[PDB]
């Protein structure tokens, strides 16, 4: 009964989970402070400074060496995630954990790792890399500063993370006392923020698309396109779907759409003959191949 | 507005708007922006000056 | 549908065999899979997203030309009716399902190389016999050729009826309205890829329509003032990058059918094509309508290089000849800022900093290829950017008759 | 009375994520 | 080698390594580390590769002579960010600031939208693009009744 | 095909293969040597044939398109159609990695890029590969969220190293067809490639680094940087009096 | 004429308050200037009901001259503007800021 109700019913979803959006930053990579700075309250007094005494919050880390390292989703507010991460620890860590894949388990020790089977597993972890990095890069509510330090151009507000705000702009940091963040930062463009345009379709409506610059770094940005790339690719317009639909039924039940505009919809329903024939020959494999098999078929 | 400490006793800078430190003593101006936004330096530095 | 093609290999430029090593192919058609709809998933929404400002393939168009360049050495069969190998390497099956080293037990015959080879569907009567599952070798054939037959940008094909737009049209653009232009270009590609259509289908006519409207925008004829009914397609800002467009749909006024049918072949007569999404994307939705279709009438001879001379079923100077145009970006530009003018979208004042942001960054495509061109010289063995002259870049061409053909195309 | 409203929220969330403090207490200050 | 008359190269095209920071002003030597990371070598394989690295300091100190043995062959050093970001100059330390090479789309007069240099180095600041697609229902297409 | 009493066109065996015959010494060997082939049969009774055959009547004044045109009208209310289409795509994307994973660990295979060749892998047994397969396999089912058989079956004869699918069916005449069925263009292989050689080049903020390993006592007093070292390396290999161990 | 003067490249109106400090103003901004302006009028002629309230709750704020049309199959536009007629209280309030 099992089989038989699995063949008559195809409404059983068990479909692939496509649409994942993100509305946090799309980078991978984590500034992270690694050696504390020291206080000094009686000698040395003024050699260093920190943005806490102004109640801000530094858009770069302050301590005394600071690491990039990879962390795969760590400002990604929105959705929940794919499922599957990579945190790499600060390099004062093991981080060999990250590398025990295959070929690992019942045969190293703990704190070691296999030299001898490096490439794998390297080559497994950039697979959950990019795994974990399809997501769609989702808009969201922009608005102007009515601050001091606006630039005229509109920017990303993350309500209910304020630190997201501090950290995807650097550009909007207050500097006093010129320490090494300072003589960076110092010269950053002005109006290298926020929204750049937008697809403004509809009176009063949320723009389909829109193009900003902000904290994001570009071998995400690659993947993500991609992703979406791919979403397009099995996308067809409703006349195409109204037609499909209509010959399936060799005809009968002559369906039609509506004429209007459809601003941003997006139907991934489809796919190529190939891979049509590439699925019905491995389903095939899959099932043994008896009388036993093809009788409830 | 940046101001520069230094170090072995040399009095602190404020950064001119060609980026270069200058003496705090003399004359400045003040546009209202840089104010807004640095002044819990400037009540420190330039306003007992 | 559509049982014959006709087309022409690439040109050696001196070079006395096929510009592309091994990893090239390895990399671009390797993995035993079917190479024959691969041309787009390279591409993406923008230069931003994409690593071609570097390393191996340093250009936008730098992919497709290598694909172009690799099947020279492959579509024997449609030439001497046989498959053959070239450096061990050669197809799977009769049905070209994809490549393979050669067995080491009955090797077929070596392909002696030439160039600027012409090629007919009948040569090869398998291709016929099993035409369901071998049509998308149609189109990218189709393709190779299309660019092959020009120096600088690839040509392709223009056309208005005298009929408004059918009501199918009309819905299916009023679904593509917040598209950019490199998404429109891959359905275009996917959908005259994977099967065999007819000409008398609801796509084909929509694409024919595409891609007169993106022309008709892009000479500035078709704007917020005056569109195709409703339709029209905007670009973005010379100050940032104006390398983007996406469709747009307007209560502005429409314009009048023509007096009578226009057509016309286009090109882009300056090497910045090669780092242009927008030229690369409207060029690939153009040449897949002639794709499905056929060619609907020879092309002028009179501007081609010496190899696409008297090419048999392509190029012709006889009565039925249809001409071919072609322009150059920065004269365009102009153009189409000074129709804004007129139309009263923006001032004088604008106009003149339009002209001045469009030049300064076209300087810097053509700063970027010049340099990568020394960067890649064409004899290392695979040319990765076709090769240019220092003066390609001040070529007006035929800019002054494109916008008025444009004028009569869109009364 | 005088008519006020109050500013949408997105306005609010990023005015208030930028108030450095007025007065600062360091040791060197003259 | 502890005694100065012998030097090893240990050859090994990639490995995992580790950190370990220490303070300049005391005296220090790094055999203990090194015998420890010795004494866990297996056939089967090994434990990551340790360093040692002062923390710099922000003034002119005095510092005790002390012994070190590892190093690399290259220059392995892509990682570190920044050195006493919140200071005004590093004295004594390493002094290592944030190199504008990684920032082009925030510090650069001739940068230019649109571009990258993803094959060689990763930018963390660039433009990019967002949707709002919707996802309607087979019914939310057509007219879904009997035809 | 249905064949009818054309004795040399006869059907005797559908047959499919998990593995391409040309790696194997298999080139020119009996079909039915190298696919495996299917086997069922359905008993039927003649006596309720003849009687459906003989006992069949409708509706007076049927019209079929009426009737066909009520009897379909449920059918066609939902998305369960594209469901399958998406599986399908997901697993074309999840076929070509699991290839390019696998033959990036071989010495060489399915002609592929192979950007981290430099990297060592010693282990190269049929095992290694059953493992990385499973592994990319389960990836997949992790990120996309699926449930039932994807990519399974292919480790059946225990060597994915060689795993490639083929289809036909064999004529009592001798007549093959033979078809072929290779994986579309993905999108995800090619990522993962740009992916690899972008790693190849800031393997640093893995915590990996490259090159060799020295030990020479240095009695340092100021600044030390083993990471970044100023001077050229001491004694390359195949330098003046540098020796090389022996491999015991 | 507020919005206008509030947006330094809006509609066409006299601008005596240039000389005055302010940022140009988004399609949001205009927004609550428009429901202020709304309020004030409704506040000081007792109406209930809406008065002008769609201009700002949809669309862009931001308007020049109203204006309606339909769109016939045949291509032709058909488009009527409604220019407002002479107002009273505009010109004392453009004298009112002058002064």
């Amino acid at each position: 009964s099992k089989h038989l109700s699995a063949y008559l019913d195809s409404a059983v979803a068990n479909g692939p989970e496509l649409i994942v959006e993100d509305t946090g930053l799309c980078t991978s990579f984590m500034l992270l402070d690694n050696i504390p700075s020291a206080h000094l309250t009686k000698e040395l007094i003024g050699f260093t400074w920190f943005m806490q005494m102004y109640q801000m919050t530094p858009p770069l880390p302050e301590g005394a060496v600071n690491r990039i390292v990879c962390m795969t989703n760590w400002a990604s507010l929105g959705d929940e995630g794919r499922g599957l991460e990579v945190r790499l620890p600060p390099p004062t860590d093991s981080s060999v954990h990250a590398y025990k894949t295959v070929l690992s388990r019942g045969y190293i020790d703990n704190a070691q790792f296999n030299p001898l089977a490096l490439r794998s597993n390297v080559l497994l972890m950039l697979l959950q890399f990019t795994l974990s990095n399809l997501k769609i890069n989702k808009s969201s509510t922009f608005t102007s500063d009515v601050t001091t330090i606006t630039s005229g151009r509109m920017i990303r507000a993350f309500e209910g993370r304020p630190e997201l705000l501090a950290l995807a702009y650097p550009g909007r940091a207050v500097l006093p006392t010129q320490t090494k963040n300072a003589q960076f930062l110092s010269t950053a463009i002005a109006d290298r923020i926020g929204r750049l345009d937008r697809a403004n379709l509809i009176g009063g409506e949320v723009s389909a698309m829109v193009e900003c610059m902000e904290l994001c770094d570009a071998l995400t940005l690659h993947i993500r396109e991609t992703y979406v790339m791919l979403l397009r690719s099995m996308h067809q317009d409703p006349t195409q779907i109204v037609q499909i639909v209509n010959e399936c039924a060799n005809n009968l039940l002559n369906s039609t759409i509506p004429i209007s505009l459809r601003p941003t919809i997006l139907c991934p329903w489809f796919a190529s003959s190939e891979d049509l024939r590439l699925q019905q020959v491995m389903h095939l494999v899959n099932i043994s191949s008896n009388t036993a098999a093809a009788l409830p078929l | 507005g940046t101001i520069v400490p230094r170090p072995d006793g040399l009095e602190p800078q404020l950064i001119d708007d060609g980026n270069v430190p200058r003496d705090i003593a003399g004359d400045w101006v003040y546009p209202s922006d840089v104010l807004q936004v640095s002044v819990a330096v400037f009540c420190d530095y330039v306003w007992p000056m | 549908a559509q049982r014959q093609f006709f087309g022409l290999t690439y040109n050696f430029y001196g070079q006395p065999a096929p510009l592309f090593d091994l990893n090239d192919l390895q990399e671009l058609a390797g993995c035993y899979a079917r190479p024959w709809t691969s041309r787009f998933s390279h591409l993406a929404i923008s230069t931003g997203s994409l690593p071609v400002w570097s390393a191996r393939y340093p250009s936008v168009a730098s992919r497709n030309i290598i694909v172009n360049t690799l099947l020279g050495a492959h579509l024997n069969p449609f030439a001497g009716g046989q498959v053959t190998s070239h450096q061990g390497i050669t197809w799977r099956d009769p049905v070209l399902s994809s490549l393979a080293p050669v067995p080491a037990i009955q090797p077929p015959p070596v392909w002696a190389v030439a160039e600027n080879v012409p090629l007919d569907s009948n040569n090869y009567p398998t291709y016929v016999l099993n035409l369901s599952s071998m049509w998308p070798i149609n189109q990218d054939v189709h393709i190779m050729t299309m660019w092959a037959l020009s120096d600088q940008g690839p040509i392709y094909h223009l056309e208005v009826p005298v009929d408004p737009m059918p009501a199918a049209t009309t819905a299916a653009l009023m679904a593509y309205i917040g598209v950019p232009i490199a998404h429109l270009a891959q359905t275009a590609y996917r959908f005259a890829g994977q099967l065999p259509q007819s000409p008398d289908s609801t796509m084909v006519s929509t694409i024919r329509w595409l891609s007169a409207i993106w022309f008709g925008s892009l000479t500035g004829r078709l704007n917020r003032s005056r569109t195709c009914n409703g339709f029209y397609f905007e670009f973005a800002k010379p100050a940032l990058n104006p390398d983007q467009a996406v469709l747009k749909w307007n209560d502005g006024a429409r314009a009048a059918p023509p007096a009578a049918a226009q057509s016309s072949y286009m090109r882009c007569i300056s090497p910045h094509w090669q780092h242009q999404i927008v030229e690369v994307a409207g060029a690939l939705m153009s040449q897949s309508v002639t794709a499905v279709t056929g060619l609907p009438a020879l092309i002028d001879e009179a501007t081609l290089p010496a190899w696409s001379q008297g090419v048999a079923n392509l190029t012709g100077n006889g009565q039925g000849v249809v001409p071919c145009l072609d322009y150059n970006p920065v004269p365009m530009a102009a153009a189409r800022h000074l129709q804004w003018r007129q139309d009263g979208l923006i001032t004088a004042a604008q106009e003149a900093q339009l002209n001045n942001d469009y030049t300064a960054y076209a300087l810097t495509i053509e700063r970027h290829l010049t340099a990568m061109l020394v960067a890649n010289p064409i004899a290392a063995g695979r040319m990765p950017i076709q090769p240019f002259n220092a003066a390609d870049f001040g070529q007006a061409g035929q800019t002054a008759a494109a916008v008025a053909l444009a004028q009569a195309m869109f009364v | 009375d005088i008519i006020t409203r109050p500013t949408s929220d997105s306005i609010a969330a990023v005015a208030n994520a930028t108030k450095p403090a007025a007065v600062v207490s360091d040791p060197q200050s003259m | 080698v502890k005694a100065g008359r012998t030097r090893v190269l240990v050859e090994l095209g990639h490995y995992v390594y580790t950190l370990h920071y220490y303070d300049p002003q005391i005296s220090l030597d790094e055999a203990p580390i090194l015998e420890e990371w010795l004494s866990k070598i297996n056939p089967a394989g090994i434990p990551p590769v340790p360093f040692c690295i002062p923390i710099p300091q922000v003034y002119p100190c005095i510092t005790a002579r002390r012994v070190h043995y590892a190093f690399t062959s290259e220059n392995n050093n892509d990682s570190l960010f920044s050195t006493n970001a919140a200071s005004i100059d590093t004295a004594f330390g390493e002094n290592a600031a944030v190199s504008p090479l990684r920032w082009p789309g925030l510090v650069d007069p001739n940068y230019r939208v649109g571009t990258n240099d993803l094959p060689n180095r990763i930018t963390l600041y660039n433009s990019l693009y967002r949707y709002n697609f919707t996802y309607p229902t087979l019914d939310g297409i057509m007219y879904v009744r009997s035809a | 095909p249905f064949t009818r009493l054309v004795q040399n066109d006869v059907i005797t065996n559908v047959l499919v293969a998990r593995v391409d015959p040309a790696q194997r010494g298999d080139a020119a060997v009996d079909i039915r040597a190298t696919h495996a082939t299917f086997a069922a049969a359905l008993p039927v009774d003649p006596a309720a044939i003849v009687v459906a055959m003989l006992c069949g009547q409708t509706e007076t004044n049927l019209i079929p398109s009426h009737h066909y045109g009520k009897a379909f009208a449920p059918l066609f209310a939902s998305n369960a159609m594209f469901t399958r289409n998406q599986r399908a795509v997901i697993t074309r994307e999840a076929f070509v990695c699991a290839r390019s994973a696998v033959a990036q660990c071989q010495d060489a295979g399915f002609l592929v890029p192979r950007p981290l060749d430099a990297l060592r892998q010693f282990d190269v047994t049929s095992a290694a590969a059953a493992e990385i397969m499973h592994a990319v396999n389960d990836a997949f089912k992790t990120a996309f969220d699926l449930d039932g058989a994807l990519l399974d079956g292919l480790a059946l004869y225990g060597d994915p190293r060689i795993a490639d699918l083929s289809a036909a069916y064999l004529q009592y005449g001798g007549n093959v067809v033979r078809e072929h069925v290779p994986p579309g263009p993905s999108h995800i292989h090619r990522t993962l490639q740009q992916v690899e050689s972008t790693f190849m080049a800031e393997m640093n903020l893995f915590n990996v680094a490259r090159g060799n390993l020295y030990l020479v006592q240095t009695a340092t007093n100021g600044n030390w940087s083993p990471m970044a070292p100023v001077a050229a390396p001491p004694f390359v290999r195949g330098g003046p009096n540098v020796r090389v161990v022996g491999r015991f």
